[PDB]
């Protein structure tokens, strides 16, 4: 269950 | 303050490669923290820390990212005070006041599930006016009260009235009728609901019955539990 972000880039 | 428990493992350090978080939750001077502690179990030091919430009843967020900017050394134990609020997106849980949490570091994304302790929920303002109490109490429909019963306790009123306004749970008034000690209080969640309540106690019986009228009744069961733990310790 995957409902999380954590984005490298993301302005 | 109000009651906080010690905390407890949230993530084992052998589901999460060595990460070991561990928490609790706060209410001070009216703010609600998650008070955590990430020990590293790991052969390696950890880095690039952050945190989130899921969609959740109460709609609970963290006010700021995870303030660890550090690495975490091997066998290095550090304690972090996340500040929350309630202005996130909403969604009824099952349990209610289920957290489900996202923590990543270098090495992974990792999640996990913690119940937040009502209480840190009620908000400083919770005082019911009696007349507006007695109105309100008539006015909530009459299958919206639950009774619960507050097992082996043997604290007396004055005890009980005081430890439950250190959690911001009011007594509004108090009524001695056959030696039966009655005790009628509002809390005030952070959604803005309601919970009224008439506690009794009596000499005798070390069993306290407590009446709950809210106009969401799903809530009670966790005011009493609430209300429980209060009184326990």
């Amino acid at each position: 269950n995957n409902w999380a972000d954590f984005s490298s880039t993301w302005p | 303050g109000g009651y906080v428990a010690p905390k407890a493992v949230w993530l084992p350090a052998v589901k999460a490669k060595g990460l070991e978080i561990s928490g609790t939750f706060t209410h001070r001077q009216g703010h609600i923290y998650m008070e955590m502690n990430f020990t590293n179990k790991a052969l390696q030091h950890m880095t690039d820390f952050a945190i989130q919430f899921n969609k959740n009843s109460f709609g609970v967020i963290p006010s700021t990212p995870l303030a660890i900017h550090t690495p975490l050394m091997p066998n290095q134990s550090i304690d972090v005070s996340l500040p929350l609020n309630t202005l996130g997106p909403v969604m009824k849980m099952e349990p209610l006041n289920n957290l489900q949490v996202a923590v990543k570091n270098n090495i992974d994304v990792f999640y996990f599930s913690c119940l937040i302790p009502l209480n840190v929920l009620f908000v400083e303002d919770g005082k019911m006016e009696r007349q507006v109490f007695l109105a309100t109490w008539k006015d909530i429909p009459n299958e919206n009260e639950l009774q619960f019963q507050i097992k082996e306790c043997h604290l007396n009123a004055d005890t009980v009235s005081s430890k439950l306004q250190n959690n911001n749970v009011y007594t509004i008034a108090k009524r001695n009728v056959e030696g039966q000690d009655m005790l009628y209080q509002s809390l005030k969640l952070t959604n803005g609901i309601w919970i009224l309540a008439e506690l009794r106690i009596q000499p005798g019986n070390p069993n306290y019955t407590l009446s709950l009228k809210c106009r969401a009744p799903e809530v009670s069961q966790y005011i009493y539990q609430v209300y429980d733990s209060i009184l326990k310790n």
